């Protein structure tokens, strides 16, 4: 879940509770606009942060001329033979050595973890 | 005294032949260095 704006000033969005029809719904206070959510989460916290950071790195990676390739692993789409690899960022997890590899090909953006 | 009086007939130095080793012991060492050094690599990659 996330942030939403309000169509007319473009201000937040925040959550209030309905007495009658007891139902929630989003109103900003610089205004009368009151919208019905559909999401019935307003806030979430990822505590263990167990987020894969595949999402984190980028395709452009693959044309650093200072990091490591092997083409021990292939690419699962293309099968390209070339895949450079490095290590994680998260600085709070479980673990502290897995290797992120991005295909190196111009095109096949494909990242993947094994 | 009398024991460096004495040191005046013997002598004592230090050279390049002092920190020369057998070439065994060279082939020695550098097997042991490669061997660690082969350790170090399968650990890397067992954490890999
Ligand atoms: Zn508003
Ligand atoms: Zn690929």
């Amino acid at each position: 879940v996330g942030i939403r704006f309000c169509q007319e000033c473009n201000n937040m969005l925040y959550p209030k509770e309905d007495k009658e029809n007891r139902i929630l719904l989003y109103a900003c206070r610089n205004c009368d606009y009151q919208q019905e959510a559909d999401n019935s989460c307003i806030y979430v916290n990822k505590i263990t942060h167990e987020v894969d950071e595949l999402t984190q790195i980028i395709a452009d990676v693959s044309q650093d001329p200072t990091l490591p390739r092997t083409e021990d692993h292939p690419c699962q789409k293309c099968g390209h033979k070339e895949a450079v690899f490095f290590q994680s960022h998260s600085a709070r997890a479980e673990d502290a050595m897995r290797l992120y590899y991005v295909c190196t090909a111009p095109h096949c953006g494909h990242r993947w973890t094994e | 005294t009398v024991i460096n009086n004495w040191l005046l007939i013997e002598g004592h130095t230090i050279g390049i032949g002092d920190s020369i080793a057998d070439s065994k012991t060279y082939q020695d060492i550098q097997n042991t260095i490669k061997k660690a050094k082969q350790d170090v690599i399968e650990v890397i990659e067992k954490a890999h």
